[PDB]
DNA sequence: CCGCCG
RNA sequence: GCGGCGG
């Protein structure tokens, strides 16, 4: 949800040493996939800070106990010589997209405002097949199949969905 | 707004013109006023 | 990715320099680069020589024009508003009657601006444009007579403009008219003031016209010879010496009149070949011997008894023929103001010349640079020609650096005669392309030129064409004069060839504009490509060939307002200049010799060439556009890498790999939604604006002066006098803002204070300033504030106090203050893209990816193009460039169609095919086979004639794909659309049309002082104008209170439009108009000088509008 | 006499310009730099016009809208607004006649 | 025709 | 004022 970098001052900046722009950047960490582990973690602040001649891995950052990335070898930097980059990354627990424009997040008067991409989802599809068992042959087999980017699994989606689901059908109770 | 500048022309004219008829009257120099002055109301 | 490209007709040269018409005309222009010593004298050094042997006995000469340190360099120069020129002087020695030449030698006379490597020109602070131009070439023609069906007339153009203008008409009830400025003479006359006797005149003429009787005309005024000179004199209209005064005639002699052209080329060409025969001099120039010399004069009157007569060959000039029109490269445009400065230069220093005193004068007496400069300066930011450098994306900038123009110096042309000109002619052929003109008036006009097609040593727009005797094509090729092509028979290059011999029988070919099909023995030219036949732009366009010429324009012209957008796709299709446009462009940097790679910085790539040398390439970081675009060079290679010599380094702002890119390419299903793709509406999946797919940086220039009144200079301080601390945060340094910080509208982007009321303090106000606090600085606050509107993030400042380095400061002016601001342009509803076709559309409707068209693995398509838009409009090509888009998504691989000679129908149903076991094969494995979904589109698609009933499902889908079409599932329903609906990898693209510049609302704001308007221009903004044809609108409903409300409360009555806001703000009903300020001022406007004007009663009675 | 339904344009009777006309404006005197104020039988004087401020008039005697009709006793000074002032006209007694250039060129 | 930028 | 550009 929101990052920065040590001394940059806006999303259009360059850092020496370091091939990638800001934008180039921040564009890269929303592909981003983390994982928290209980509720009592909704906001998490991952650092990260490596210098010289390196190759900056979403694995580098600095472990936080409770929660994990299972996006390791996304490719975060590159860095030349004397590349000096530290930046901390806000992480949050959301629904939905939103715009930076939409929150605007400050932890650091300098820092700057990333898209929210939490659908942890990539793509759904249900397949209608012929019968398996019964009298008739004018019959239903549905089978779907979900695509999850790691912070949750096809089944824990299915679930929640299920549930949703639910939820709104209760909704049908008191008339007016 | 512009016209003001005008306006004072006429008036002083309109005014020196005055003063020119009760001071003494020399013809050649009433006319030439009168004129200014037609000039001025134009 | 693999990359292939279906193109058999054999590409034999390379494309050209593109930007070789700019580049090498100032090259030749100022040959400046190399010693006196090379030959190579037009331009500068031409118009040198032609003024430079001044005779007054005075005598100056030129030696040597010699000139190279630029004062500052290029981003200096636009740093700080400076006209980056080179410094210009040159030897020069007068020679005196008595014993002695002083030569002072230097003399700096002027300044002249210097030309990028890209092309481009920096006058002050800003890249501008030269753009070429085209006119009749100045020579001689004969054009068919006006009304008069009968006979035809001769005309003689010769530049510059205050040259004569002659015209050679025949009326047999009278006279033989010749006329230089709109005057009629008898041609004879002036024959017999140049020796021509009515004897040999008439029969060395006179062969075979009677008309001659009409010359042998003179019994009289043809028996005195030198006489007639003086008789030709009394010609002129007004009454002046009869001797000497020949001056009127001595201007058609060798000197300023007629053209100082080249010898043998300029003129002459149009001499030689289409008349007479032989050129004396430079012109009918000759004022030696006391007798003159035409020989001009008479054969064009040779010709015009030939024309007349039987068929010496068929002369009728056809006007628009390129072979008669010239394109003017910025060199001579350029070279044309200098030598008008040169001859206003030369002006004075003749008069300096009889002023003299003794040998005494040289450097300082002879030269004044005052007139040399105010020229050149005028010109580059003068002329109606060059320009503000449109490059809303590099592409962009590369057109407006080739385009032509007719109107201009206006002596070529002008504005209501165009009906002829705007016409793409015969001649156009490769050397202008027939669809870069633009849309609306004007159209046909101004026009961009070819893709082969290079001017000449003269202008005429020259084309390349291949070589071919007998039945056999060579690899050498020539550029024919547009004139020179009519005379021979060239063929299409579609033409078969099985290696160097043609391939059927009856092969195309264009004699003279004209389509016949014609034999191998007789074709003696053929075309090079497809390509040259259209502009670079056009050149981009995938299958313009399916495309109609009307909507091909729009194509073109849409992407040159293209914006550079972060992430940057080459065309899932491409025509294969992609490459070359970036490149010879400048977007991109590439490497110049073999080597390895040093460093690798996002500032900076130093690479080592294996030659023993290290350089250092910085990049532009985030330059500000001229159009207020994105320009940033990104590195492609990584550190210690061996690259090739010209290999990218760095993209450029719209070049990634290379490739031009300007948009990306994106899934796209082409059929109706509810109505969110209604007229040309377009509707977006959600799921773009998340991976930042349509994003372009923009940057605002905002720009305030610390000016100097005589009330007391204004300070540009961190004090603003209204006592807010809130708002003076983000302004840290004392008078600028922050880097990084946030503005928003309203905010102070610099602070700046001047003096009170003007002149005296008021007695009003220093009652209330003495109350509160009586030491209140007395200086207000004049700040530069956040423009209503927005602003974003402020990312670079300048600011240029005192002891200026070395800029050029206006006077009155203490110091500048520049501050640019940027921000991220996300896609939204109200943002218009398009493709290289001419689908031209909005954005209605922004889908979440959840409830849009998705096909039958998960896979959502990204945007739903209204079916619609593509029949009445006929261009083919995009629903073809969507089909070849779908194999390359399943097949993951670019491809690159020529022009004319592109992908076929076959081939792709070929790939297509192959793209089906990707798409289906992996769906049989992963263990499902068809939905129930599946097949009942299936039903309807046979019934429907697409499918070929009979087969399995399998077999009828790959059918079905290979037709380009493929199932697709509704997603707000899951319930499949009846019928297939084709999709695909189509290239679109966001254009410079952000709805940035689309809502101005307004409540309530400034007013003008003179005339009572709301005018805006502060915080507050203008409301819309409601002129008479809207005011009918009204009338004619019967709104007219509407009407009313809008002629006076929403303007000119004052006091009314305060009741009314007063009203609204109590939630009442607005008050009743009385009369409008306009009423009551008329009444006076109209006492005010005789006329009484008096409103009545119903009773013939008095009434009080006051 | 609640409508106005005609205009009309005439000639204007000398007898009407004075009628029209409130005070004459005598001297060339704009305003004098010291104070805002305007000089005196000037252009801008405020007794041939009306009252340079908003409801009050030249001394303070009678300053609100109780007594919106009535003139002060000491001097001459009706007002509502700085607009019932530019709604009144000033003439200038030209000494010998001149012509509308209007009627005659 | 109406509109907007430099 | 002049160039450009949207419909």
């Amino acid at each position: 949800t929101s990052v920065y970098i040590e001394d940059v001052l806006h999303e259009f900046s360059t850092i020496p040493g370091v091939k990638e722009d800001v934008v180039e950047i921040i564009l890269n960490l929303k592909e981003l996939v983390v994982r928290f582990l209980n509720p009592s973690l909704q906001t998490v602040t991952l650092l990260l800070k490596a210098e010289g001649p390196k190759e900056v891995k979403a694995r580098d950052f600095l472990p936080v106990a409770d929660v994990e990335i299972m996006n390791p070898d996304l490719h975060i930097a590159t860095l030349e010589e004397g590349g000096r980059l530290n930046m901390e990354v806000r992480v949050d627990r959301g629904v939905g997209y939103v715009p930076a424009e939409k929150h605007g997040i400050k932890d650091r008067i300098n820092a700057i405002p990333v898209d929210a991409v939490f659908s942890p989802v990539r793509r759904v599809a249900f397949q209608v097949e012929d019968t398996r068992l019964g009298q008739r042959t004018d019959l239903d087999k549905l089978t779907l199949r979900i695509w999850t980017d790691g912070s949750v699994t096809p089944l824990e989606a299915l679930n929640q969905a299920v549930e949703i689901l639910r939820e709104h059908l209760t909704y049908f109770s008191n008339p007016q | 707004s512009d016209l003001n500048d005008l306006y004072r022309r006429l008036i002083n004219r309109n005014n020196r013109l005055k003063k020119l008829l009760a001071q003494g009257a020399p013809e050649i120099i009433i006319r030439n006023e009168k004129r200014m002055l037609q000039e001025a109301v134009d | 990715m693999e990359i292939k490209r279906f193109g058999r007709i054999r590409e034999v040269i390379p494309l050209p320099p593109l930007t070789e018409i700019q580049v090498e005309s100032y090259r030749r222009a100022l040959q400046a680069d190399v010693p006196p010593e090379k030959r190579e004298n037009v331009g500068i050094q031409a118009a040198f020589r032609e003024t430079f042997p001044i005779e007054e006995g005075l005598v100056l000469d030129f030696l040597e024009y010699r000139l190279g340190e630029p004062p500052f360099p290029q981003d200096e120069c636009r740093e700080k508003d400076l006209t980056y020129q080179a410094p210009l002087y040159a030897r020069l020695q007068l020679i005196h009657k008595d014993t002695g030449l002083i030569k002072e030698d230097e003399v700096f006379l002027g300044h002249i601006p210097l030309m990028t490597e890209d092309g481009s020109f920096i006058i002050n602070g800003a890249d501008r444009v030269i753009v070429s131009q085209i006119h009749r070439s100045p020579g001689v023609y004969f054009t068919p007579d006006p009304a008069r069906p009968g006979r035809y007339i001769a005309s003689i153009i010769p530049l510059p403009k205050r040259g004569p203008w002659i015209d050679l008409e025949v009326e047999p009830n009278g006279v033989v008219s010749m006329k230089v400025n709109k005057r009629k003479f008898p041609l004879v006359l002036l024959l017999r003031v140049l020796g021509y006797d009515q004897e040999t005149l008439a029969r060395e003429l006179g062969a075979y016209g009677e008309l001659v009787q009409g010359l042998m005309d003179e019994s009289v005024f043809a028996m005195r010879p030198e006489e007639a000179l003086i008789r030709l004199f009394t010609l002129l209209r007004p009454g002046d010496p009869p001797k000497r005064d020949k001056a009127v005639a001595y201007v058609y002699g060798l000197i300023a009149d007629p053209r100082r052209y080249d010898l043998g080329e300029a003129g002459r060409y149009k001499a030689e070949e289409k008349l007479g025969i032989r050129l004396s001099g430079r012109t009918l120039a000759r004022f030696e011997d006391g007798e003159f010399k035409d020989e001009v004069f008479l054969p064009t009157l040779r010709y015009l008894f030939a024309l007349t007569a039987g068929v010496p060959g068929h002369e009728v000039d056809d006007i628009d023929h390129l072979g008669n029109r010239r394109i003017r490269t910025v060199g001579e445009l350029m070279t044309d103001q200098f030598r008008v400065g040169l001859a206003r230069l030369a002006r004075g220093v003749r008069e300096r010349m009889l002023m003299g005193s003794e040998d005494s004068l040289t450097p300082a007496k002879l030269v004044n640079s005052r007139p040399l400069e105010a020229a050149i300066r005028e010109f580059f930011s003068r002329s109606q020609l060059s320009q503000f450098k449109d490059e809303t994306n590099p592409l962009s900038s590369l057109r407006h650096k080739r385009r032509i123009s007719a109107l201009g110096p206006g002596g070529l042309t002008r504005e209501r005669a165009g009906f002829d000109v705007r016409d793409v002619h015969r001649t156009h052929y490769g050397r202008i392309c027939p669809v870069e003109t633009p849309e609306g008036a004007n159209i046909g006009l101004i026009t961009s030129l070819a893709a082969y097609a290079r001017v000449d040593e003269l202008g005429f727009i020259r084309t390349p064409y291949r070589r071919v005797v007998g039945g056999v094509v060579t690899d050498e090729v020539v550029y024919m004069t547009a004139t020179e092509e009519d005379r021979y028979t060239i063929a299409q290059a579609n033409t078969p060839l099985e290696g160097n011999r043609i391939a059927a029988e009856r092969v195309v070919a264009r004699r003279k504009g004209e389509p016949v099909i014609v034999s191998p023995e007789e074709v003696e030219f053929m075309d090079v490509s497809p390509k040259q036949v259209f502009s670079v732009n056009t050149n981009l366009i995938p299958f313009l060939e399916h495309d109609d010429a009307n909507r091909a324009l729009m194509g073109s012209n849409m992407q040159t307002q293209a914006v550079p957008l972060i992430r940057a796709q080459a065309p899932v299709v491409m025509t294969g200049l992609e490459e070359r446009v970036v490149r010879d462009s400048l977007a991109a940097l590439y490497a110049e010799e073999d080597g390895e790679v040093a460093k690798v910085d996002g500032n900076r790539i130093v690479v080592r060439y294996e030659d023993g040398r290290l350089v250092e390439y910085p990049l532009r970081r985030f330059y500000r556009s001229n159009q207020g675009t994105a320009l940033d060079q990104r590195p492609r290679v990584v550190v210690g890498q061996r690259v090739r010599k010209g290999d990218l380094l760095a993209d450029g702002p719209a070049s990634e790999n290379g490739f031009l890119a300007l948009g990306q390419n994106v899934l796209v299903a082409i059929m109706p939604f509810d109505g969110y793709n209604f007229e040309d509406a377009i509707v977006i999946s959600e799921e773009l604006l998340k991976r930042d797919f349509y994003t372009s940086i923009h940057i605002e220039r905002y720009e305030i002066e610390a000016r100097d009144t005589k009330l007391g200079p204004e300070r540009i301080t961190r004090d603003i006098p209204h006592l807010s601390e809130a708002a003076l945060r983000d302004l840290d340094e004392e008078g600028v803002v922050r880097i990084g910080a946030e503005v928003k509208p309203g905010d102070i982007l610099v602070g700046r204070t001047s003096f009170k009321g003007e002149s005296e303090p008021t007695p009003e106000e220093r009652l209330l300033r003495s109350i509160f606090g009586e030491k209140a600085r007395d200086v207000k606050d004049t700040s530069l504030r956040v423009p209503p509107g927005e602003g974003g993030i402020v990312v670079r400042t300048v600011r240029l106090r005192r002891g200026d380095p070395g800029v050029e400061l206006k006077p009155g002016v203490r110091e500048v203050v520049r501050v640019y601001v940027a921000q991220k342009r996300k896609l939204q509803v109200g943002d218009k893209l398009a493709n290289r076709h001419g689908n031209k559309g909005v954005v209605a409707k922004i889908l979440p990816v959840e409830d849009m068209p998705h096909l039958p693995d998960g896979t959502p398509v990204d945007v739903i193009l209204n079916p619609l838009g593509v029949p009445s409009r006929m261009n083919l090509g995009q629903i073809l460039e969507t089909h070849l888009g779908l194999a390359g998504y399943f097949l993951g691989q670019r491809y690159i169609s020529p022009i004319f000679d592109g992908a076929k129908e076959p081939e792709i149903k070929e790939l297509l095919a192959q793209a089906f076991e990707v798409y289906f094969g992996k769906r049989k494995g992963e263990g499902f086979g068809v939905d129930k979904r599946e097949v009942e589109v299936l039903r309807r698609a046979e019934k429907l004639g697409l499918v070929t009933p009979g087969k399995t499902p399998e077999e009828q889908l790959k059918e079905l794909f290979l037709q380009g079409k493929v199932v697709l599932y509704d997603g707000r329903t899951g319930e499949p659309i009846e019928g297939p609906i084709v999709v695909g990898q189509m290239f679109i693209m966001k254009l410079y049309h952000m709805v940035e510049d689309k809502m101005h609302a307004r409540s309530t704001g400034p007013y003008s002082l003179i005339t009572q308007q709301p005018l805006g221009g502060k915080a507050q903004f203008g409301g819309q104008r409601f002129g008479e044809m809207e005011v009918w609108a009204l009338e004619a409903y019967g709104a007219a209170h509407t009407l009313q409300e809008m002629l006076t409360l929403k303007s000119d009555d004052i006091e009314g439009r305060n009741a009314a806001y007063e009203a609204i703000i109590k939630g009442e009903d607005v008050p009743e108009p009385s009369v409008p300020e306009s009423f009551r001022v008329l009444v006076k406007e109209l006492q005010a000088l005789a006329l009484d004007v008096q409103t009545l009663d119903e009773k013939d009675n008095p009434v009080d509008i006051f | 006499k609640k409508e106005v339904r005609k205009v009309r344009i005439a000639l204007a009777s000398p007898e009407k310009i004075r009628s029209w006309s409130y005070g004459e404006v005598e001297k060339p005197e704009t305003i004098n730099y010291r104070t805002l104020k305007p000089e005196r039988d000037g252009l801008f004087d405020e007794r041939i016009f009306g009252p340079i401020k908003d409801y009050e008039c030249a001394c303070g005697k009678y300053k609100r809208q109780r007594f919106e009709g009535k003139v002060c006793e000491r001097c001459g000074v009706e007002v509502t607004k700085s607009i019932v002032r530019r709604y009144r006209m000033g003439h200038i007694e030209l000494a010998t006649p001149a012509a509308h250039i209007w009627f005659v060129k």
